[PDB]
């Protein structure tokens, strides 16, 4: 934060893009009531999986959005969840790296 | 790529002269320089002992992002204050307190939370096998093609005239 | 800016447990170096017996796929080879290396005692006839 | 005609059975083979000192991450000086 | 977590992706198909008891 | 990555330093006055990347995993899933074995027929 | 018996895991480090020492690969080039985590 240049700015931008990452509608997935800890104190069953995979619930699979934005547990759909105009093949909802 | 004299002396033998086989360590041991520490701490406490970046809203990640934004705003305010009133000498002391927050930052944003979700994905792993079983179901459908071969048997009856 | 990443805590080292903990080799790695350095291993396992059974089945199929065995009215099903016939004159031999096969090498088995040991010219002509594949 | 039909059917069934056997061998290698939790925990506890088995941020295939702990600690360390 | 759980998961590894070209940011390619019929044919082509 | 180990403080400090450098290049040193394309492109790229990264981080934090997937719960779920996958694999293997036995019987009958046809000629 | 659990185990789990992998083994095998017959026999008789519990501070990894190179004469005579061995080790060590790098690269563009 003391000495900054064009190379330093490029390195900071690359580090930020590596660490943190026309409609671009962000699906504001709200805390689902069907969980396991402070949810319904129940184990993982077919009901919770079907509610998180078909309905808009970010329990296990993920809360699907409009415009065919199917966000399942391992669905790498080409959506536009980012803040840019690139609707490329985004990673899965889990994105386990 | 080296010559370990102890292991070579303990391994070079023909018959029962050699020592026991090299097994794995499931408990505390004194294997050379490595301490062989078992049960490494991974899950730390949030509100018990240090400051908690996760509110009671059950959203730890969103609360942590809000806390990071607030920390950035407070850093900007402290920089503006130092530019306006530079007589503060205890501000750096707060950085030491950040060390405590650094403990929480030890699980801040990068590469530790998804593993927990991977637990659920573990079940999905077997589901992936079920997907393969789905392809294996096609093999069962291949049995239906055997009936087609049975039709060839009928074709063996019609070709005889 | 620095101590958050340089002096942080790494992951559980899942990569080594996923790559090397399976077997003491380089499965999750490039096998090109070991192939260019070390040659293949002996494939004469029970897999070789399975391949021999598959070759025998392919030969049983080619027996009906090829011409009739009326040549000399004598033949046999050689396991992994081509046994021509019997009775010395049309003596069988070893002819080995879908995809129909062809006789590679022959052997004549019918005076002095030491008759002959070189089939060189005859073997070359047999190979030429096999490569003709008419 | 019956022999050709049976041969084609047997070839199809053999291809199906070969695919099934390959899938079964893959499933067996996936199920019977697993990683030890204690071993990974010990590797993480003993690897968090140097860059030996730790995954960096810009760690792609062929990146600066290597299997050795350090250059002086392995080539010129106890293996090169004490153990030669 | 801990890189492994105390359960029997089913995850098959694709070790066919032998690194042969130095690509950008890794991204290996699995090329070996491992066809059982093709593998048997290749094995019998060279290892079929040629001597006896 | 939807994980949380060591990126928050680093990303925040990097964004603060980038904003400070942008403000400096905009107000202190530059072709504003005297009392180019590369710097402007770098500043625009940095601002766009910071905005997109903040939006994506907020979205991933809202969509991150909840307190679910506990120890015993995940253990029991993985055990049940492994049992189900093993049962499915056993059924598929039995079906494949039946099919392979049928194919082997057909091949044996065909080989016997071919041997009889060759012996009859 | 008694001394084996404190001498062999102390020199086995920390022997064949991490340190002297093929990154710098091309220059260590051509000059001569374990090319001897007795050392090769000892390494072959002690090939079960590559446990993952101590996969960070070892003596010399890849015991089976070293045995195969010594059997096929691929360590002391062949593969003595440093560039090929270094590239192989670099593509072998950071390969199990290249999935995260590929995912980040795909999410970037």
């Amino acid at each position: 934060l003391s000495r900054n240049e064009i190379i330093q700015s490029y390195l900071s931008r690359q580090s930020s893009l590596l660490s943190s990452s026309a409609r671009q509608p962000h699906v504001l997935l709200p805390l689902p009531t069907p969980t396991d800890l402070p949810g319904l104190t129940r184990e993982v069953t077919q009901d919770d999986l079907d509610r998180i995979q078909a309905q808009q619930w970010p329990g296990v699979n993920g809360c699907e959005d409009t415009q065919g934005n199917w966000y399942d547990w391992t669905q790498c759909i080409s959506l536009d969840p980012h803040g840019d105009d690139g609707r490329l093949n985004i990673l899965p909802y889990v994105c386990l790296d | 790529m080296q010559y370990i004299k102890e292991y070579t002396d303990e391994n070079i033998q023909e018959g029962l002269a050699p020592k026991p086989p090299p097994p794995i360590k499931d408990s505390y041991m004194m294997f050379g320089n490595q301490f062989q520490c078992d049960d490494l701490i991974i899950r730390p406490l949030e509100s018990q002992g240090i400051e908690r970046l996760h509110p009671m809203q059950f959203d730890h990640k969103k609360e942590l992002r809000k806390l990071n934004m607030s920390i950035l705003i407070n850093f900007l305010d402290l920089l503006d204050i130092l530019i306006r009133s530079p007589g503060s000498i205890k501000r750096e002391e707060k950085l030491e307190d950040l060390k405590l927050l650094f403990v929480h930052v030890h699980h801040l944003i990068n590469e530790y939370r998804p593993h927990q979700a991977r637990e659920t994905l573990r079940v999905m792993m077997e589901v992936q096998k079920r997907q393969r079983l789905e392809t294996a179901e096609r093999f069962q459908k291949h049995l239906e093609r055997v009936i087609e071969m049975i039709q060839n048997c009928l074709a063996s009856l019609p070709d005889d005239l | 800016r620095d101590a958050l990443v340089h002096a942080r805590l790494p992951s559980f080292a899942i990569p080594y447990a996923i790559d090397v903990l399976t077997t003491g080799s380089y499965p999750r790695l490039p096998t090109c170096i070991r192939d260019k350095i070390i040659p293949p291993d002996p494939i004469t396992k029970i897999e070789k017996q399975a391949t021999l059974h598959q070759l025998n089945q392919i030969l049983r199929h080619r027996l009906v796929t090829t011409d009739l065995p009326p040549q000399l009215a004598n033949l046999t099903v050689a396991n992994g080879r081509v046994k021509f016939r019997v009775e010395g004159e049309f003596e069988a031999t070893l002819t080995v290396m879908e995809v129909p096969w062809r006789l590679l090498k022959l052997e004549i088995l019918v005076r002095a005692l030491v008759h002959s040991m070189q089939i060189d010219f005859i073997h070359q002509l047999v190979q030429s006839r096999l490569f003709a594949d008419e | 005609q019956l022999q050709k039909q049976l041969k084609e059917a047997e070839q199809i069934l053999a291809t199906a059975v070969y695919q099934a056997k390959e899938k079964l061998k893959s499933i067996e290698k996936a199920r019977k083979g697993a990683i030890s939790s204690e071993e990974i925990i010990k590797y993480a506890h003993r690897i968090s000192a140097s860059n030996a088995v730790c995954a960096p941020l810009t760690w792609v295939p062929g990146d600066p991450r290597r299997p050795y702990p350090t250059d002086l600690e392995m080539r010129s360390g106890l293996l090169g000086q004490m153990n030669n | 977590m801990s890189g492994v759980r105390a359960v029997r998961i089913s995850i098959e590894s694709a070790c066919e992706k032998q690194v042969q070209e130095v690509g950008l940011d890794g991204t290996e390619t699995y090329l070996q198909p491992l066809s059982m019929s093709q593998n048997l044919a290749r094995l019998a082509q060279r290892i079929d008891f040629s001597q006896g | 990555m939807a994980d949380r180990l060591t990126q928050l403080q680093d990303a925040v400090n990097s964004l603060a330093d980038q904003f400070c450098n942008a403000i400096g290049v905009l107000q202190q040193c530059g072709p504003p006055a005297s009392f180019a394309n590369p710097t402007e492109e770098y500043a625009q790229l940095f601002a766009a990347l910071i905005a997109r990264t903040a939006k994506d981080i907020d979205v991933l934090i809202d969509s991150l995993p909840s307190e679910e997937s506990t120890a015993a719960l995940q253990a029991a779920s993985l055990y049940k899933l492994e049992e189900e996958n093993h049962e499915a694999a056993t059924c598929l293997e039995d079906v494949v074995y039946r099919g392979d036995m049928l194919l082997e019987k057909i091949q044996s009958a065909l080989a016997d027929i071919a041997q009889s046809q060759l012996k009859t000629r | 018996d008694d001394a084996g659990n404190r001498l062999r185990f102390q020199l086995e789990l920390e022997f064949v895991q991490c340190l002297a992998n093929p990154n710098y083994l091309n220059f260590l095998a051509q000059r001569g480090y374990f090319k001897d017959k007795a050392f090769v026999n000892y390494l072959k008789y002690l090939l079960y020492w590559k446990e993952p519990e101590y996969a960070k501070y070892l003596k010399y990894p890849q015991c089976l690969h070293m045995l195969e190179l010594l059997q096929y004469e691929h360590f002391r005579k062949e593969l003595v080039n440093a560039q090929c061995a270094k590239f192989i080790d670099e593509q072998q060590i950071l390969h199990w985590q290249h999935y995260s790098r590929k995912r980040v690269r795909l999410q970037q563009a």
